[PDB]
RNA sequence: CGGAGAGGUA
DNA sequence: TATTCGCCGTGTACCTCTCCTAGCCC
DNA sequence: GGGCTACATGACGGCGAATA
């Protein structure tokens, strides 16, 4: 760690989807009030998942949540977006950080120094706990999406390209979440 | 030809021993410790979830000592074939693939790329293949016609 | 009518 | 990257001789 | 009358995935 003492944690999620935002999340732990079993969100049940979203929120001394919506990652492309995600992320925060780590290899631009951390998420808690919002949040749009949306099935795929999400796209066409930027999309369009 | 019913599953020593394993990349297992879950000697948790044990886990006899010590409801901890055949049936497919596709161009590591391609082309091949992960697992035995192997 | 071991001819 | 340890395989066609899985009781 | 148990080492090379 940095020798300071309030750290913030960044993740992203949601790079991948043809549809809705690229989510990011900030995470500044409370060191008085540790969460126990932090670890990447992939490796985590989904009820276990949700779980931590009881105490992460209950718990971190300052969270917040920062998107991208479609039309800025079809202007912006998806890196400059997940770094405008980022740092919506870190700007929302109650309390400002001294320092802020981010999961990957790059940071965006933050008033305050910052440090990428390739694979962040499994070896740093607060990017562990901002993993596990951003990735809580993002799969609760997708089942959103999915109840106004039912014949593309976004509830399962999460939005990703699969083959069934492919099929479903070339059918229906692409609707106004759906990334207009990316291949696929593009194709259908 | 014939069949033999077999109370229980036993790997395939081809798929197993392919060197590369193709079950065991394809499970992202060392082949050390698939090759020590087989036999009994050892244990692995069967997609439970709990505070610690999480999807996969090998626990020796001592571990799954303390680990079946107060709870012990929800996560389940199987050993042997009948456990592996059940991980390979409760893995997702499409969504897995989806994953380490992302994970290909954010990497900057190369030994990594390389070991991420290479299981990411099996996962394709194996999709468009019109084969199940579970059928790796041989339950039913076939027996070679009388003649072929005469007296 | 199959499989091993020993020796020999190009 | 170089070192270790794994298995990969290592020509072909004929001729002669001899020698091969056994084990439990009212 | 019925069922019933299954000891080796002199190996020359190279490549490749496993570590050092």
């Amino acid at each position: 760690y940095p020798h300071t003492q309030l750290v913030a944690g960044v993740d992203e999620v949601g790079r991948g989807p043809l549809v809705g935002a690229v989510v990011t999340a900030a995470v500044i732990l409370d060191p008085a009030r540790p969460i126990a079993g932090l670890n990447d969100s992939k490796k985590l049940s989904e009820k276990r998942r949700l779980a931590l979203y009881e105490e992460i929120k209950e718990k971190a001394l300052s969270w917040s949540l920062g998107r991208a919506e479609p039309h800025e990652i079809d202007e912006l492309n998806i890196l400059h977006a997940t770094m405008l995600a980022m740092q919506r992320a870190v700007a929302g925060l109650h309390i400002a950080p001294e320092y802020v780590l981010i999961d990957g290899n790059r940071c965006p631009k933050l008033p305050m120094p910052a440090m990428a951390v390739v694979k962040g998420d499994s070896r740093v808690p607060e990017i562990s706990a901002a993993s596990i919002l951003a990735k809580v949040t993002r799969d609760a749009e997708m089942a959103a999406l999915d109840i106004v949306f039912p014949q593309y099935g976004f509830a399962q795929h999460k939005g990703y390209p699969t083959a069934f999400h492919l099929e479903k796209l070339a059918e229906h066409g692409a609707t106004e979440h759906h990334r207009r930027s990316f291949g696929p999309v593009k194709r259908a369009l | 030809m014939g069949h033999i019913e077999l109370a229980s599953p036993t790997a395939h020593i081809w798929f197993l021993k392919s060197l590369p394993s193709r079950i065991g990349l394809l499970l992202d297992m060392p082949l050390r410790d698939i090759e020590r879950v087989l036999y009994f000697e050892s244990y692995v948790v069967i997609e439970g979830g709990m505070t610690n044990l999480e999807r996969q886990q090998i626990l020796t006899e001592e571990q799954y000592l303390d680990a079946l010590e107060e709870f012990g409801d929800e996560f389940d901890a199987k050993m042997g074939a009948e456990a592996i055949q059940a991980l390979l049936k409760s893995m997702d497919l499409e969504q897995e693939c989806e994953q380490l596709r992302e994970e290909l161009n954010e990497t900057n590591s190369e030994t990594k790329r390389k070991k991420l391609t290479k299981r990411i082309k099996l996962l394709e091949a194996f999709v468009q293949s019109g084969n199940k992960p579970e059928w790796m697992i041989l339950t039913v035995l076939p027996v070679l016609p009388p003649d072929l192997r005469p007296l």
